[PDB]
């Protein structure tokens, strides 16, 4: 399950960058580090924890795309 | 034991390793001859103490000589580099356990090796001074003979006074062509002239408080030359304006590279002056202080001008003088690159977005059985992202560019050989109305990029203004500005990528200078340089058969240049520029051609870079935005190849070369190198002919494939892979590991990879041909992810896929079924995309068949 | 047409860039040369009244900008308006080794010649 | 422009990974975190 998680992380940053996350140097650097790690990842478990970290970063921000509706 | 030697006599010549404190040796005539010469040359403190005992006792020598250090650093091989280790640890340059580290030898990895080498700098500089003292005594005592590196120990003491012959006193003339020439590469690697930066050439005293307003240093340069290269028997022009030919320019620019490391870094770059326009005072460049070409003064300097014409304004806008004078002093601590100033009140940080994943294609591909967990075709190429401090991090890679001094006598021969490779093309100056411009939308550089692309300026200027501007550049220097940005790319690595936009002023004049030659090379088929030859319509097949010309025992080979665009020394780039300008023997004079050379050297070699929001100084390297960088790379590529063959053919013992013609080729190659300062047009032909027969090159910018006679390469008559590693170490300051180098023994399977493409012999029409195919991951990677300009219109998506299908068609012939299935997937997807929206129809395989059949070369 | 507009833009840029350099400092530098010719690198070094320092981490700040004044380019400089990579204002009391993980490095330290 | 997030969440559902769906369900009713998960919560 390599391709699915990598594409998911790519689109996850695609979403994050649209939430104006560029404005935070530390957070954006961390997100880019996680994304590049996922893309360079060769093992599924590593991709999983990095993906959940990135998703938690995305989902912590309130006022973003509604999640209750989905 | 094996010790390096530099030998040239009536039977063998070269610089290789042969077999042979208080050193001793063992004839009556020689013993009497040497003793008399020694007595006449004893009171000089630059020679080692000698004793008369049938043996010539030689007292208090070092374990290794200067030749070993020169040879070891010039033929570096991390597999067998012991002799280098002993010298470094012996002389307290580092610790023995320092070699437990990984990549200790590497320059890019562990750049602290530079400090270790620099610990030999003072030791080497002391050797230089002793040589002048030694040569002084020989001159006074009337002695003639050749000074050889092997006869000087690492402490500077000379010995072995046997080759010399007596003559009338006060008229001695020593020959130092071989000594200095072979030693130059180590002078900058060890920073020999570091001590010259202190008050009295003492490494225990403060740095000289150079006057900030000084720029000339011509007298300082002459004094430096006179102290170290006193008997270097060729006039040295501190300012290369005075040279008589490009062979002098290379000669004198090489020295200026070494001498510019002692002067303050603030004394270089454009020299400004206060001029008045209609009474208002500007600050403009009325000269330039190159680290290589010395001081150059513009000849058309005008003051109190009533008004500024369009041509005049372009020169002033491009000049960084006004930009650097109006900005704030900048102290950037992220980089070690000298910073001139900041042009804005705040530093700007720029980031690289992620890739725009295309779900539609991905869901289609998986349904067709792709991406099954465990297949040989997967995803390995992605649009990587970058954080804010990436551009400056990318720019800081220029720290790999170091001042490199070249083996001038060797470079002056390689240039003649490299010149023959370009002797089948026509070129020269052309007017503003004969220039053809492709891709007018290229950025015009800073500040011109504020108001449009190169299309705007080319439209505004009349043919006369362009002509005068070109004529202006033939008598002055225009130091323009280049702007570096970040670019989106698909790659298997997260390294950032940048594209440089050179100033429009520099591109306009360069095209009028090189366009005629560039077109000639691009329109030629069958030559060593293959640029502008399409792989389609059998081109790949014809290209390969040209490489395969007549090589007797062919194997293929390939290599790479680590950090090529960043680590290329300035001497080799200047050399490449001179080779290209050799066609102007009728459209330009000596003075005219020098002011042309100075313009590229100030525009695309050591110009000022507007990175981020501030202004820095580029130490060297190539500019991706220049049009001639690809062709200049080819000259650099061939020069490195010819240098490898010269080092290969001179570092191999001539006694063990069973052939007779080759041994004669070796002996005469040495003569034309370190003797015979005239260009021996005859011998240059034989070597060029010899290379073409046994070392056939298909060269495109910084990438090459070589069909080389294996037997000769095996026994050292032709460059091998190790030879390229050796050359890059001491002429590029980079370690080139074999992990990225490939060699192939069977020609049926074409080159392993050339310009990022693979080869496979396939059957078409009862005939076997070569087809170029890419790595399927790239083809799939470029389909899944797109740069976000295609979403506006589906047509752009179609053209993207067809272009990928064209390059994917050869996979159909691959033995692997997964690979062949890739092209069908793209064709089926194209059908779907075309459906939603005889051989000219891109939705049938016949369209993609014609692209690789020579019978129809129609475009 | 386009030539006219680009000419106007270039003239405007050159004249605006002149209204912020001419001074007694530059004139003094120019008249101290052999023939009023000087390296371009030393003009902003010895004439600029504004200094920008981009600080990557905290060790560099210790080692360059401790206290409220520092010496660089053979001159005394006085610090004002330190700023982070997020472009927010930073107070001199916030620059400490224990607080260093919280700050958005690199830091832009601006200084006036004094 | 919200389609990107809808496609994101469709992909997340398609993955059907335990941790990701766990966190998505947790945030379903509004229980969301504030900081990056190390390699604190509300309610
Ligand atoms: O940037 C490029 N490719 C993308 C991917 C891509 C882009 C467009 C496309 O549909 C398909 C894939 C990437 O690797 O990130 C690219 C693509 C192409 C290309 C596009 C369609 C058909 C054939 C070639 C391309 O031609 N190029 C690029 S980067 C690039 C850099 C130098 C270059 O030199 C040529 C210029 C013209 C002749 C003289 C030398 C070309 C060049
Ligand atoms: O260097 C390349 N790619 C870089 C990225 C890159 C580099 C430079 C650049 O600005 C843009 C992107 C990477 O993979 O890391 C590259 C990629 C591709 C490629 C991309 C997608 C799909 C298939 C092939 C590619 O096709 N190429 C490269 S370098 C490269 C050099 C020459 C070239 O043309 C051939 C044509 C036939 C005669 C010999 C010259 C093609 C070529
Ligand atoms: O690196 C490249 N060019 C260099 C050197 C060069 C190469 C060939 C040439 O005569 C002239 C100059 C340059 O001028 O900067 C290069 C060139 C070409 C090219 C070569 C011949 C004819 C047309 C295009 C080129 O096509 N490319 C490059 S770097 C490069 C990167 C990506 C890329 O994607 C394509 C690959 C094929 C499928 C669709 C996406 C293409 C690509």
């Amino acid at each position: 399950k390599m391709s699915d998680v990598k594409c998911t992380s790519v689109v996850l940053l695609s979403v994050l960058q649209q939430l104006r996350v560029e404005s935070s140097s530390k957070l954006w650097a961390q997100c880019v580090q996680l994304h590049n790690d996922i893309l360079l990842a060769k093992d599924t478990t590593e991709a999983f924890e990095k993906m959940v970290s990135l998703l938690s970063v995305l989902l912590s921000m309130q006022g973003a795309v509604d999640i209750n509706k989905l | 034991v094996y010790r390096a030697f530099d030998i040239y006599n009536d039977k063998v010549a070269g610089f290789a390793k042969f077999l042979k404190y208080f050193v001793v040796k063992r004839t009556f005539s020689n013993y009497q001859h040497e003793e008399t010469i020694y007595n006449l040359l004893k009171d000089c403190p630059a020679v080692a103490k000698h004793d008369f005992f049938p043996h010539i006792s030689r007292q208090r020598l070092t374990k290794y000589t200067m030749a070993d250090l020169v040879y070891a650093l010039r033929h570096f091989d991390e597999g067998n580099c012991d002799t280098l280790k002993e010298i470094l640890v012996t002389y307290n340059c580092c610790d023995d356990d320092y070699f437990n580290k990984k990549d200790w030898y590497d320059f890019v990895e562990n750049p602290d090796i530079l400090r270790v080498y620099a610990n030999l700098g003072e030791r080497v500089r002391q050797a230089l001074l002793k040589t002048v003292q030694f040569c002084d005594a020989m001159r006074n005592a009337g002695i003639v003979g050749v000074l050889t590196l092997d006869n000087q120990d690492l402490n500077g003491n000379w010995y072995d006074f046997g080759d010399f012959i007596q003559t009338t006193p006060g008229s001695g003339v020593p020959v130092v062509d071989s000594y200095y020439s072979l030693l130059m590469p180590i002078l900058t690697l060890t920073r020999a002239l570091t001590a010259e930066s202190h008050v009295d050439t003492d490494l225990t005293k403060p740095y000289i408080k150079w006057d900030l307003l000084k720029y000339d240093f011509t007298e300082e340069r002459l004094k430096l030359f006179d102290r170290y290269f006193k008997y270097w028997d060729q006039t040295y022009h501190p300012n290369c304006v005075n040279c008589l030919d490009d062979r002098c320019i290379l000669h004198c620019a090489n020295f200026n590279v070494l001498f510019s490391t002692v002067f303050p870094p603030t004394s270089f770059g454009p020299l400004v002056r206060k001029i008045f326009v209609d009474g208002v005072p500007f600050v403009v460049s009325t000269g330039y202080h190159f680290r290589e070409l010395g001081v150059v003064h513009n000849q058309d300097v005008n003051l109190h001008s009533s008004r500024l014409s369009f041509k005049e304004l372009l020169v002033y806008a491009a000049d960084p003088a006004m930009h650097a004078a109006s900005g704030n002093l900048l102290l950037d601590k992220r980089t070690t690159c000298f910073s001139v100033a900041a042009l804005t009140n705040n530093v700007a940080f720029q980031t690289v977005k992620p890739g725009n994943f295309n779900k539609d294609f991905y869901d289609f591909a998986v349904s067709k059985g792709f991406f099954k967990e465990g297949s040989s075709v997967e995803l390995k190429h992605f649009f990587f992202a970058q954080d804010g401090n990436a551009a400056i991090s990318d720019y800081d890679y220029y720290r790999y560019n170091l001042p490199t001094m070249c083996d001038i006598r060797q470079l002056l021969f390689v240039v003649e050989v490299v010149d023959k490779y370009f002797d089948c093309y026509d070129g020269g100056c052309i007017n503003a109305n004969q220039v053809i411009v492709n891709n007018l939308d290229k950025s015009a550089g800073f500040p011109f990029n504020k108001w449009g692309k190169a299309r705007l300026y080319y439209d505004s200027m009349s043919y006369e203004d362009q002509d005068a501007l070109f004529a202006y550049t033939k008598r002055n220097v225009i130091p323009t500005i280049t702007q570096m940005n970040l670019k989106y790319a698909i790659s298997a690595k997260n390294r950032a990528r940048t594209v440089a936009g050179v100033s429009i002023c520099s591109t306009m004049t360069n095209r009028q200078f090189h366009q005629k030659l560039l077109k000639s090379i691009a329109a030629t088929r069958g030559a060593t340089v293959v640029i502008g030859t399409s792989k389609f319509y059998g081109g790949w097949h014809n290209m390969l058969k040209t490489v395969y010309s007549d090589v007797e025992n062919p194997h293929l080979m390939g290599w790479d240049y680590p950090k090529c665009d960043r680590a290329m020394p300035n001497m080799l780039r200047i050399m490449a520029s001179l080779v290209l300008a050799r066609k102007h023997t009728t459209c330009c004079s000596l003075s005219h051609r020098f002011y042309r050379l100075a313009n590229e050297c100030a525009q695309v070699l050591s110009e000022m870079v507007m990175c981020g929001g501030s202004l820095y100084v580029k130490p060297g390297g190539t500019s991706s935005g220049d049009a001639t960088t690809a062709y200049a790379n080819s000259v650099f590529n061939i020069c490195q190849a010819v240098t490898a063959n010269v080092n290969a053919l001179l570092s191999t013992d001539g006694n063990k070369i069973a052939d007779k013609y080759v041994r004669n080729l070796q002996h005469r190659l040495y003569e034309c190198l370190y003797r015979n300062r005239d260009v021996d047009t005859d011998f240059v032909n034989e070597f060029y002919a010899y290379l073409r027969k046994h070392f056939s090159m298909m060269i495109l910018s910084d990438d090459a494939v070589v069909c080389f006679n294996s037997t000769y390469a095996s026994q050292g008559l032709v460059a091998s892979i190790k030879n390229f590693k050796s050359v890059l170490y001491y002429q590029n300051n980079v370690f080139m590991s074999e992990a990225k180098c490939w060699t192939e023994t069977d020609l049926t399977k074409g080159p392993h990879e050339f310009c990022s493409q693979h080869t496979m012999l396939v059957k078409q029409g009862d005939d076997y041909v070569y087809l170029p195919y890419p790595d399927p991951s790239r083809i799939l990677g470029a389909g899944c992810f797109v740069d976000d300009i295609v979403k506006t219109d589906g047509t752009l998506m179609i053209e993207r896929f067809v272009s990928l299908a064209i390059d994917a068609y050869p996979l159909t012939k691959h033995p692997n079924q997964e690979y062949a299935d890739v092209f069908h997937l793209y064709l089926q997807y194209i059908r779907k995309l075309h459906d939603e929206l005889n051989t000219s129809r891109y939705w049938e395989p016949e369209f993609y068949e014609a692209m690789y059949t020579p019978h129809t070369v129609l475009q | 047409d386009k030539r006219a507009k680009v000419t106007s833009a270039m003239q405007t840029m050159l004249f605006t860039m002149l209204r912020k350099l001419d001074n007694d400092a530059l004139n003094n530098i120019i008249n101290n040369a052999r023939d009023g010719c000087v390296p371009l690198n030393i003009i902003p070094l010895t004439t600029a009244a504004k200094l920008m320092v981009v600080i990557p981490d905290y060790n560099t700040y210790k080692n360059t900008c401790d206290g409220t004044t520092f010496t660089y380019a053979s001159a005394l400089w006085e610090i004002q308006q330190v700023v982070d990579a997020d472009s927010k204002i930073v107070q001199l009391s916030e620059i400490s080794m224990d607080n260093s993980p919280n700050l958005a490095w690199p830091l832009i330290v601006t200084a006036l010649r004094a």
